[PDB]
């Protein structure tokens, strides 16, 4: 019941399903085998006559490596072979090959697979989708799977986390082009989206974690923190509180502002010795410093039209209001004269749970904030910039129009988010 | 005899615990078993209760949820023990908080489902009075199917009376955006099908429990303890035996002189706090102006911005009679600026010589004052806020609805005070 | 004065002043029935108005939770339209291309024809 | 002869149960039938083949709860189960409700028992009718059974026994509505009526009873007494009132001022010492004061048209007519000129019999008062405003349409109450 | 997946072999075709450029091609030369005669098809072909005509395959073979059209590199090969090491490429060794950094501060520092800022290989898309323009049944491509 069935699309997707689905397994007691020794893990877990517990989840990618990186590893046993799909042929970083030319060979039998996954659902709230807003397969596939989940699903819920480009961690002078083309096609599609900035991440790693250069692990790992938090209110039920779908109807007004801003803490060095621990009001704080935001945006200049926060471990309603209550007053947390300044709470009782021989240590309580800000627009306004600077030239356009596409798919997509940029302008306004 | 259905998180809990303060009242152990100690309990005990004989006594109440969750709460509750079992109905997939989804899509399928129970729990009275409805009007099950049901109701019993406590939203209380929506869009279905409306707002529950109780981080279970209190005394006059010796729609006739203002602001004195501490009596006087004072109102209304049409207030316990009606038309003698004239008698006082439990003296005020239309603007405002915009109207869009369906909602609520502030303005 | 003598009672007129003034002053079951049943009409026609009322509201339900159907079986149709078009318009493109690098290829393959025809023709 | 007895609604049916009570007490009936070794009390109780003494009553209500209280208590054996008659739900306070509503479905009902109860009549004298005023079965009911009784029982007489509402005595916000649109309904049908306001009662229980809150069981061991001093000569071999048809000619001349107001002396409380019980002058003089009259109102400042004195127990004449001319003396009292100035006195030697264990005490002289004065008028136009208040902004109004009834009943009975109220400024001259 | 290789003419199979014998190296490969190296990581892509034969051998997808049996016997007898299959030889009689036209469409055109037989059938044994590799001189007879006609006849039959060449630019400086500039010509025109990227070997560069750096009074072929050997290993790297990608042609002609026919890579290495001369002591990260955009170590006489460049890959072997490789690289671009286009975000990409090259402790290989390559053309053009205007030495083609229209045709060809390449240089973002 209130079933959950997770999408992992191309290199990034994969990669962060792994880091996710690891992490999950410890929340829950889970051996990677299957076994194990709260019913409402079953949302993520499907169970079989055996006794053994497998995710509600797909793994798709057009190239095999990094899925049999998946199927040689230490959880090989943790899904089935059916449900980890791989092609021959990757989509060479290009949106018209994982839209089109490749990924139509692949579509139909993940769908397919999809499908058999749904029919061992008894109610399915509906689909999380794990993709890079750069790589050809994390953008061009994705978009077809989530065209195609809307004629098959219809209107059922399907939600992004998506993974914005940034140069300090890999990325490729075509995707800006990835990017726009993916979030154009994909808007009508998705009820919400998790977009997280690389850089962000990078620079996460890089200030709390102290890691020079940190690995897709590093970034990986702390990613799957956040986005365990953001799911907990699914795979855990508490008295205490834990509520998605609920924020989802604060977070989003209208339906194409549904992207909210994460921001996370605390972010801990396993080496920050004396620290245990720190206060509710102290990470309560530390979600209104742009240091720890997802997406590098800034919130203190524009407005907010949501404000929801995500507690978990060792949280007392007696100090999350006391904390509330000292924010309010300082006046940089401006919200529109349309709706209302209460910011939505919810708590968790279960601990955030640390992957052993990691880089993050173990913290008595960490929190979340999803946040409607109209500063997450300036993400847009970055990648549109290099689109249109490329575009005005026309520089790797050939690619894609080799591929089947045409120049106006680039501008049809380009409108659509200089739309965006306006329906967040127009929606600050007093 | 009365029907009791319940809908929703908040109508379930509050349902729940004037299911458990009257079953201690009347000696219902939570095994559905008179063990009381005067036969004075029994006397309507046919009222609320069933014979399963038993001689087993069971709550003549239909559980109603679309999502299970709040049901298994009472299930694996205290007194839980003491519901049908045939008589919980719930779906799977929530309303979230959707006056659309509760109203709509979701509760119209598990709507004829709940309604052949209620046929089923009515075959077994021998003259029923009418119905009561424990509800919300933020969420989705208790806001959408509470007035879907109300009406499917009037539709099979146009005869038999309705009767609701309306759990009114805030938006200091919770902080789910679309409140005003569900609310405004329920209220426009209790105007014309309901004939009692207790008007509970959680804003006045919260500033009670905040200010007065001193309770520093107010939870549920004690803003529920306040409506628990009231309920009981609301139907003192239903299930103990006292010179009155009435009912439901004896009290709809005398309390309602025009159709649709039919919304009671609520009132206890005194406001004990959840488990202490009890000690010291109450002065007749002291029971009585506390009781007429705003700050215990369960509605957040001033009632010295209107006019009572009328008033009822029933007293509990032993006390001089004298005293308290010597103690009544003072207060009339006093603050005639706030009574309707070209009413006469219009405050009425009822006693029972049995206390509540833990208080040896109680009084619950139940007052038709024109001041309710202060609750409606203060909803109407929040409404238009976010509707002049059309913000969140998607997720209502969504399930089918139209935006006129709003308009209509506001403008028959906006009509609504027109009508508060006619009788408010009026003289003799 | 006298009134009458009774067993287990008595009367007697007590005249105290006279009277100044000498003189004094200065239904069918049918039409009950006929009223009663008129009233009866009047309960029976508000009460069938107030169903007509609940019926048309009834009806809205119907149509509300019909739109939400119709609603879903259009964007249903217009995504699966929509890639339709998308996938077919795309074949078309990308297979024109190759179609027309092939002509240009085969086109220069004419050429190459001719030339060792030109070597022959010299000779 | 005979006399039947009927009582609707909650009020009627207590008030019944306490008179019934009364009248079983002087005859000396056992609350089983049965009675021990005048003959007159017979037009109250028709004997069956095992020697029981039935009450010619019938208790109508459309609420089980009140007639139950009866067929429980003592004197359950005394009716049979067909004379008490009971629905499922009351008129809920509302005259529309149980005039057009409830009405409808058991007027036949309640006929037939009086059809089988008449069937069994050397010659029916009338119906004595109690009721309230302000309830909904106790008004709208009564009305539309006495405007039946008068079709289906022509020409026999008519003596209604109304309580007056008053808000010291659990009155509801409606009952003026009631009170105006029974009193239009049971106007051509009554051929005479007395009020009992429940105001006076209760202040007669407490000032002369020592009872600070009286309960209904009080209040109605009061009521009973006066309504068996009314019944005194009817239910023995008395002279004066030996008939219903006498009540119309010895108090009511013009047919609509059909009010007569009662007073009762001596009122007596147990719970104190004894002492020199009263005379035939100490309980004449108290017939004139307004502290022990059976409503309220002036009826120093008002014009009389009849006067009757109704004496009980240990009375002499000449101790009568000596304090009938000490009256004169001193006080002059007006009275209307078409009108003789002059009682009708009537002496029932029968003692004033008390309930064994009650508020009342022994006593050997009573006496009840009744007659016609224009000072009703005050007690009228009390309710007429009350009406004209809610009425004037429309208040209530709404229940009795939803029950059938036209807004149009509402101005027709003010209008009429209107026109009764100016018949006391014809006469009051 | 795979890589089909052909080497045509003299210079095709001179530089053939030594790729051949340099990428065997350092793959663990000996020249019986057996391995017996120490790390796996030599076999993990072996699959791209050895067939696994039977035995447990490993033998090269290669095609040896010419028109004289010369150089093909040459190599047939060389060091490795036993391990190529020797039914891949497709070898001629006839000569070439250093005549584009001979190759391309008479002598040439006779042996085509008999190749192709060769391609399908290295084609087939492959799990997914990637493309193909071509090694040839632009101003021989089978190199330049043949090599071409080969290209144009493997597009016909591998349209969606990946067309790559390491093509070698004449120069006076090394061949006194006076119609050069016409067969260069010829070629560059073909290569414009039938290729999808071309590095660019200037034999000018190669013979200046040794004589005035590595100061070899009389270069011969085997220290010009050197450095062709050195800079293919280079930029192959990727494609046969495994690192942090992924590694695919394709994915490299999308980000490399930002127009159609600009295609023709300056690649350039460092450090420069002679021939077979033991290495000295190793190169610091900044001395890589540096030297690698050095005019000096470019392997086309081009100067990159003459142009803009549009796109950049950086290739650094051996086990550096990464944070100092970063911080040069970063450093390089934020000072010669006005040599990289505003109008291709981020187009400078760098990758490491722990795995050194023979000899070398470390080392770093350059390819850059640089508009400077017009100086390369304008050279060449300059050359034909000369003759052609004379109509010397033209019955030599006009004899292949050939056309004067022809060479009309390819100088303006070879104009255009120069007139877009300056298009871009001054092209500006505003
Ligand atoms: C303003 C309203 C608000 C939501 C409220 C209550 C809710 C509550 O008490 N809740 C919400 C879950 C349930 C409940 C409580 O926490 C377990 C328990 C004791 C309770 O009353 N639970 C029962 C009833 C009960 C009674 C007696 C004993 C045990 C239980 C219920 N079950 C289900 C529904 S109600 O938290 C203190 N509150 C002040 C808050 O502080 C909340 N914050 C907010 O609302 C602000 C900051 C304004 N946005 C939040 C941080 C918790
Ligand atoms: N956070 C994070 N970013 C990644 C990861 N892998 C790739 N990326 C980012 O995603 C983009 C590259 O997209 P890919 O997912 O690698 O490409 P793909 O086409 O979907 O997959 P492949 O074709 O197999 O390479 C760049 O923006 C990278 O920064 C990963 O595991 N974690
Ligand atoms: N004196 C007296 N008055 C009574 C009694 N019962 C009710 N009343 C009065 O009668 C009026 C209300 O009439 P009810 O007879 O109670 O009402 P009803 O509609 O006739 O009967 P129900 O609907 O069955 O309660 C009020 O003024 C009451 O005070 C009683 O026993 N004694
Ligand atoms: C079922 O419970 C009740 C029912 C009623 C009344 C009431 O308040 C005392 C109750 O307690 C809640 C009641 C109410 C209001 C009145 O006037 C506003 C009135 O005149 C009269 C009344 C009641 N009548 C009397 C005389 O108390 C009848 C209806
Ligand atoms: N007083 C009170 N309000 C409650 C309670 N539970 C929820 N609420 C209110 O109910 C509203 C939302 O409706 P809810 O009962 O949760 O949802 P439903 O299941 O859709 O009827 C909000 O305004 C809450 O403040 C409760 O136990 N007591
Ligand atoms: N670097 C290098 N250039 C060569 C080699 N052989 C020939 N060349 C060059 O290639 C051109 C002649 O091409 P060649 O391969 O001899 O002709 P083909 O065999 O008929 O295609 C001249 O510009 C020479 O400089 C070689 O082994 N290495
Ligand atoms: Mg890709
Ligand atoms: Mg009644």
């Amino acid at each position: 019941m209130r079933e959950c069935i997770s999408i992992h699309v191309g290199q990034a997707g994969v990669q962060i399903g792994n880091a996710c689905w690891e992490l999950y397994c410890l929340e829950h007691g889970i051996q990677p085998d299957g076994q194990m020794p709260d019913d409402s893990f079953n949302t993520f877990f499907s169970e079989t006559g055996a006794g053994k517990h497998v995710p509600r989840a797909v793994f798709v990618d057009l190239e095999p490596t990094v899925i049999d990186e998946v199927r040689t590893g230490t959880y090989r046993q943790l899904f089935h072979p059916e449900q980890l799909i791989t092609g021959k042929e990757d989509a060479a970083n290009n949106y018209a090959r994982g839209h089109y030319t490749i990924g139509k060979e692949i579509i139909d039998l993940v769908l397919d697979r999809i499908r058999k996954l749904a029919d061992q659902c008894t109610g399915l709230q509906g689909f999380l989708v794990f993709h890079s807003f750069g790589g050809g397969t994390g953008s061009g596939f994705t978009s077809l799977l989530m065209e195609r989940l809307s004629v098959d699903y219809g209107k059922k819920s399907k939600l992004e986390f998506s993974i914005y480009p940034a140069p300090q961690v890999s990325t490729a002078v075509v995707e800006p082009y990835n990017s726009i083309l993916t979030t154009h096609t994909t808007l009508e599609h998705s009820d919400c989206a998790f977009m997280v900035d690389n850089e962000a991440i990078y620079d996460i790693c890089r200030r709390n974690l102290d890691i020079e250069r940190p690995t897709y692990t590093n970034l990986n790992r702390l990613i799957g923190q956040i986005v365990s938090s953001i799911t907990a209110s699914l795979r855990f039920d508490g008295a205490l509180n834990v509520d998605l779908t609920e924020f989802q109807t604060n977070l989003v007004p209208y339906p194409r502002i549904h992207f909210p801003l994460a921001t996370y803490a605390p972010v801990i060095s396993a080496e920050k010795a004396y620290h245990e621990q720190l206060s509710v009001a102290e990470i309560t704080n530390a979600c209104f410093e742009p240091a720890n935001q997802m997406v590098k945006c800034d919130p203190r200049h524009g407005k907010y039209m949501a404000c929801c926060l995500l507690y978990r471990g060792d949280v007392v309603p007696k100090d999350v209001n006391a904390a509330i209550a000292t924010i309010k007053t300082k006046r940089t947390i401006q919200f529109v004269d349309w709706c209302p300044t209460g910011f939505k709470v919810g708590i968790n009782y279960q601990p955030p749970t640390v992957v052993p021989g990691g880089d993050l240590a173990k913290v008595q309580r960490a929190v979340c904030m999803l946040s409607n800000t109209t500063a997450i627009a300036e993400a847009w306004a970055r990648l549109d910039h290099k689109f249109d600077l490329m575009y005005a030239k026309r520089a790797f356009v050939h690619w894609y129009v080799g591929e089947g596409m045409e120049e106006g798919e680039f501008s049809e997509a380009r409108e659509d988010m200089a739309a965006l940029e306006k329906d967040y302008e127009e929606v600050g306004v007093d | 005899e009365i029907v009791h259905i319940q809908a929703g998180q908040c109508g379930n809990q509050i349902g729940a615990k004037f299911w458990e303060v009257i079953s201690d009242e009347h000696g219902i152990d939570p095994t559905g078993s008179y063990h009381g100690d005067s036969d004075l309990q029994l006397e309507r005990i046919n009222v609320y209760y069933n014979e399963a004989t038993g001689n087993k006594y069971v709550p003549r109440a239909i559980l109603v949820d679309l999502e299970p969750g709040t049901m298994d709460s009472v299930r694996s509750g205290p007194f839980g023990q003491i519901f049908r079992p045939d008589n919980f109905v719930f779906g799977q997939s929530g309303a979230g908080n959707n006056w659309a989804k509760g109203h709509y899509t979701e509760g119209a399928e598990l709507v004829d489902s709940v309604l052949d129970v209620v046929r089923k729990e009515s075959e077994s009275c021998d003259c029923l009075q009418g119905f009561q409805l424990t509800h919300s009007l933020g969420g989705g099950t208790g806001s959408g199917m509470g007035t879907l049901l109300i009406s499917k109701i009037r539709e099979e019993y146009p005869d038999r009376i309705m009767n609701t406590f309306s759990v009114m939203p805030s938006p200091k209380v919770s902080d789910t955006v679309v409140e005003p929506y569900n609310a405004t869009l329920s209220v426009h279905q209790l105007v014309e099908n309901t004939d009692e409306t207790y008007s509970i707002d959680n804003e006045a529950l919260y500033d009670i429990c905040f200010r007065t109780l001193k309770l520093t981080t107010p939870t549920y279970g004690d803003l529920n303890h306040l409506v628990s209190a009231t309920m009981s005394g609301v139907t003192t006059c239903l299930r103990f035996p006292g010179q009155l010796n009435a009912d439901l729609r004896k009290l709809a006739v005398n309390m309602v002189p025009f159709p649709r203002l039919h919304f009671f602001m609520p009132g206890f004195a005194p406001l004990t706090s959840r488990g202490s501490q009890q000690y010291r009596a109450l002065t007749v006087p002291e029971l009585t102006q506390q009781m007429f004072d705003s700050k215990n109102m369960m509605a957040a209304c001033d009632p010295r911005h209107g006019r009572y049409l009328t008033v009822a207030a029933v007293f509990r316990g032993r006390m001089s009679m004298k005293e308290v009606d010597e103690q009544m038309l003072n207060v009339q003698n006093k603050n005639s600026s706030y009574f309707v004239e070209w009413i006469p008698n219009n405050v009425k006082t009822a006693v029972c010589d049995i206390p509540p439990r833990g208080l040896k003296m109680s009084a619950t005020f139940i007052g038709n004052s024109t001041a309710i239309q202060e609750l409606f603007k203060r909803i109407s405002e929040q409404f238009t806020a976010m509707f002049r915009r059309k913000a969140f109207l998607h997720w209502y869009t969504g399930e089918g609805m139209d935006e006129m369906e709003f308009t209509e909602a506001e403008s028959n609520m906006n009509d609504l005070v027109s009508e508060y502030q006619q009788y408010q303005d009026a003289t003799a | 004065i006298e009134l009458n003598k009774a067993t287990s009672g008595q009367s007697w007129e007590v005249i105290l002043k006279p009277p100044s003034f000498d003189g004094v002053p200065e239904p069918s079951l049918e039409e009950i029935q006929k009223k009663l049943e008129a009233a009866e009409e009047r309960r029976k026609y508000q009460e069938a108005e107030l169903l007509k009322h609940l019926a048309e509201k009834r009806e809205h339900e119907r149509e509300v939770i019909q739109k939400a159907i119709e609603e879903n079986n259009n964007f249903i149709k217009m995504a699966k339209e929509k890639l339709a078009q998308k996938m077919e318009s795309n074949k078309e493109n990308r297979e024109a291309h190759l179609a027309a690098m092939l002509e240009r290829l085969q086109e220069k393959d004419k050429h190459a024809e001719e030339v060792r025809k030109n070597k022959e023709l010299k000779e």
